[PDB]
């Protein structure tokens, strides 16, 4: 259960304070590379990024209203889901003012052809690429942003009721935003839509990025993380 | 199983 929970009270601006406020650091690489990279010194740098993100990851998680509401293995099957996906909207989030470029971090600005270093990943940088483009076109604001990742965290294990109720508020708050903003109903509506389908392509390329990760496993080409091993054997 | 220690 969740019943009584404060984040079915929480009005959409208390919604969008508490989302703001979970916010986890925007990381830089502990490294610079060598330019060029090598298959082994690129998925070096995206597996320690990726690795010192979870942990941040999990601490945000905690603040998002509704999700501390559920069992401790419910909390632990979200995570494990929808970790790549989180990962992915930030980094196409912070990606937005960066055309033809995936900003990593700060100091690790990335285009697609880098991305060749690596085997089968220009196809999901490109993706990536493209996901990015489409929310500078819809100029996705930061209260939208935060809204959506926290619709993936609470959306991505649900099937993969209380998560349902916490959707549901989500989904008031983002309208809540676009009304503000002087959207008409009908606007409002067509933007709503818009967004939660690009989740279905963030879902997409979490699941290939999945793939992608086990090939890398497999091959040995980089040391994982115990955590990321563990994300890794929740997908198989 | 490190995120059931990490999330409680």
């Amino acid at each position: 259960a969740g019943a009584g929970s404060l984040a079915l009270s929480l009005t959409a601006d208390q919604m969008v304070s508490a989302l703001l406020d979970a916010e986890p650091p925007i990381l830089y690489s502990e490294y610079d590379p060598t330019r060029p990279f090598s298959e082994a010194s690129m998925m070096g740098l995206l597996t320690n990024l990726a690795d010192r993100e979870l942990v941040h990851m999990i601490n945000w998680a905690k603040r998002v209203p509704g999700f501390v509401d559920l069992t401790l293995h419910d909390q632990v099957h979200l995570l494990e889901c929808a970790w790549l996906e989180i990962l992915m909207i930030g980094l196409v989030w912070r990606s937005m003012e960066h055309p033809g470029k995936l900003l990593f971090a700060p100091n690790l600005l990335l285009d697609r052809n880098q991305g060749k270093c690596v085997e089968g990943m220009v196809e999901i940088f490109d993706m990536l690429l493209a996901t990015s483009s489409r929310f500078r076109m819809m100029n996705l604001q930061g209260e939208e942003f935060v809204c959506l990742k926290s619709i993936i965290l609470l959306n991505s294990g649900v099937y993969t009721d209380h998560i349902h109720r916490v959707l549901d508020k989500i989904t008031d708050t983002l309208i809540h935003l676009m009304a503000k903003a002087g959207l008409t109903l009908q606007q409002q509506h067509q933007r709503l839509a818009q967004l939660l389908l690009i989740l279905s392509h963030i879902r997409h390329m979490s699941n290939k990025g999945m793939e992608h990760l086990y090939s890398m496993k497999c091959k040995n080409v980089v040391p994982l993380s115990d955590l990321l091993l563990e994300m890794l054997d929740a997908h198989r | 199983a490190i995120l059931h220690r990490l999330l409680q």
